[PDB]
């Protein structure tokens, strides 16, 4: 059954900063993937929107014209197929085609399908030992990084890269003989090695990709990188003077951390969502950015969950969706004749009784946001050109430290 | 018998898992689960185009309905999986269907509010859907009158929308625009001939 849990809103320029909405605006409800906006705020505050994950390669020539390479990881949360293809292209650009010994530490996170289904919407693997993580990274390095590159996926990426001014090799290929895990504390850089850096795209880009796709892998890894639940609780208490009664998280993504029998979902109040939007906007504005630099724009970001959010929302609304068994949610900003307004809509669903509830709730949410826009003089198009967020950009080329 | 594992993989976008269950062919792909879902509905709802294409190659029935009365195409449209919706329409899925909810909105109405390309694809199969009313007597013109733009109104008019219809409350589209405080669509509709 579909009904409203709570809706709230606040003009961005409010002098009083009084949040408007119903009597349930201070009650906790399941957030689903609007949780990712909270993770976005945490990351923006802790790292900065221009932060880059600086993966280091320690490169040493060997007697037979090959190289030994140790990867000193950065916990880049978008290091999968496409970053690997870029790295291989870069190795080839450097005349590195054969690697004798490839080693990597516990901060080298590699998930081949990081940007693809089913990882976008799946349960992000949570490695409870470093040895488990390393076994799987080694396997992915062996079966994916070190094997024939898919011509279809590579050419799709290369074409996207060219649109953002990045050069890639036409015929990428690497040979790797031995692959093994070497812990950071145990790594001994060779006197003859050179440290090369492969920087990620800036954090804002990573966040944009996450919030376009609703990418669980990125969100969960950012949350763990920043210290997980204990660290999040401390952050939000210090940021918002909030406690468990206002917001209770267990992961970065919003999905179910328990069973269908006993679910565990991130929950927060509708008021807390408005406060998060206000704070995110403030932190981004300090660096010359808008919510549209990290969150999807209705009808403009075609490769997002709001690509077909039509009507008065199209081009005016920056928003993040969410869907779980018991909730359909949306939060963001609307640009109106009267200015920028933050909103959050928390619906109740019973998707397990009736799978049609998500679609029913979705249109009810859209109509409620459209009504809000109507009541503030209609839409005003934001200044926005559709972005093409990749894991790398024109500053990601392998370069000496 | 339905497979819970297949249905879950189909919704989650795990094509490998789907291929590993379907080609083993112990599963009737038209069998429905306890809420009336099929693999195809799950793939459509989850926006999983490769999985939908794989299931279409097995010649599954397109017109089964869940407990909400929805076919796979309704799942796709209502979950904004418009790539999937296009695929299903090209594959011959019925476009003259009703989406879930008290209003009994037509598929066309739902697409009209949200995705112009799919709204056009629907009308290409059945021109008259432009003026097919929902259970409350409303067409797409009414929905866009409340929550859309003057450009949306023009789209509907360009496709043959009738301006004089009244809903079951006796209201015109202009009446509902005014009631929803949509100044721009009310102004536009007041002038339409």
């Amino acid at each position: 059954m579909v009904y409203l849990n709570s809706m709230c809103h606040m003009a961005a320029n409010s002098k009083t900063q009084q949040i408007q909405g119903d009597d349930n605006k201070d009650d906790k409800f399941p957030l689903a993937s609007i949780s990712k906006v909270v993770t976005t705020l945490w990351a923006v505050d802790r790292l900065g929107p221009d932060y880059r994950f600086k993966t280091k390669l320690h490169v040493t020539p060997t007697a037979n014209g090959s190289y030994d390479i140790h990867i000193e990881g950065s916990r880049d949360p978008l290091f999968g197929r496409n970053m690997s293809y870029f790295l291989i292209s870069e190795l080839n650009r450097m005349k590195i085609t054969k690697i004798e010994k490839l080693t990597f530490d516990e901060n080298f996170l590699l998930a081949w399908l990081a940007e693809e289904k089913p990882m976008i919407g799946g349960t992000t693997p949570k490695y409870d030992t470093v040895e488990q993580q390393a076994s799987i990274v080694r396997a992915t390095l062996t079966s994916s990084f070190a094997t024939a590159i898919s011509p279809g996926y590579y050419t799709i990426l290369k074409t996207k890269a060219a649109r953002i001014g990045v050069q890639m090799s036409n015929r990428p290929k690497i040979d790797v003989r031995t692959i093994s895990f070497v812990k950071k504390a145990e790594f001994q850089k060779n006197e003859k090695s050179t440290t090369m850096v492969l920087m990620s795209a800036p954090l804002k880009t990573i966040l944009k990709r996450m919030n376009n796709q609703s990418n669980n892998y990125i969100a969960d890894n950012l949350y763990w990188n920043l210290g997980g639940t204990e660290a999040f609780n401390a952050y939000i208490a210090g940021k918002m003077q909030a406690d468990t009664s206002d917001i209770e998280f267990h992961n970065g993504s919003g999905n179910n951390e328990g069973s269908v029998a006993k679910p565990v979902y991130n929950e927060a109040t509708c008021e807390m969502m408005i406060k998060v939007l206000y704070s995110l906007d403030k932190s981004l504005s300090a660096k010359g950015y808008d919510l549209s630099d990290v969150m999807a724009v209705a009808a403009k970001d075609k490769a997002s969950t709001v690509g077909s959010y039509g009507g008065v929302m199209a081009g005016s609304t920056t928003a993040k969706t969410g869907s779980v068994n018991k909730a359909k949610t949306l939060m963001g900003s609307v640009s109106t004749k009267n200015g920028e307004i933050y909103f959050a809509v928390l619906m109740h669903t019973d998707y397990d009784k009736s799978r049609s509830d998500w679609g029913v709730a979705s249109q009810q949410i859209k109509n409620k946001v459209s009504q809000l826009i109507n009541q503030n003089g209609g839409p005003k198009a934001i200044k926005y050109t559709e972005q093409l967020p990749l894991p790398f950009d024109k500053y990601s080329y392998l370069t000496k430290a | 018998k339905s497979s819970k594992a297949l249905n879950e993989a189909a919704e989650q976008g795990d094509l490998a898992k789907v291929k590993n269950l379907v080609q083993k062919n112990k599963i009737d792909l038209n069998a429905q689960d306890e809420t009336g879902m099929t693999p195809l509905m799950n793939a459509a709802m989850g926006g999983n185009l490769d999985i939908v294409k794989f299931l279409l190659s097995k010649k599954v029935n397109l017109e089964l309905k869940n407990n909400g009365g929805e076919t796979a195409l309704a799942f796709a449209v209502t979950n904004d999986a418009y790539d999937v919706a296009e695929e299903l329409i090209k594959a011959g899925a019925n476009v003259d269907i009703i989406v879930a909810g008290d209003e009994g909105d037509t598929l066309f109405m739902r697409a009209a509010q949200n995705n112009k390309k799919t709204a056009e694809s629907i009308l290409a199969k059945n021109k008259s859907l432009i003026n097919k009313a929902n259970t409350l007597g409303e067409t797409a013109l009414f929905a866009v009158a409340r929550y859309g733009t003057p450009a949306d109104i023009d789209f509907l008019i360009k496709k043959g929308a009738d301006l004089k219809l009244k809903n079951k409350k006796g209201q015109t589209a202009l009446d509902v625009a005014k009631e929803a405080s949509n100044q721009d669509t009310a102004k536009a509709l007041s002038k339409k001939k």
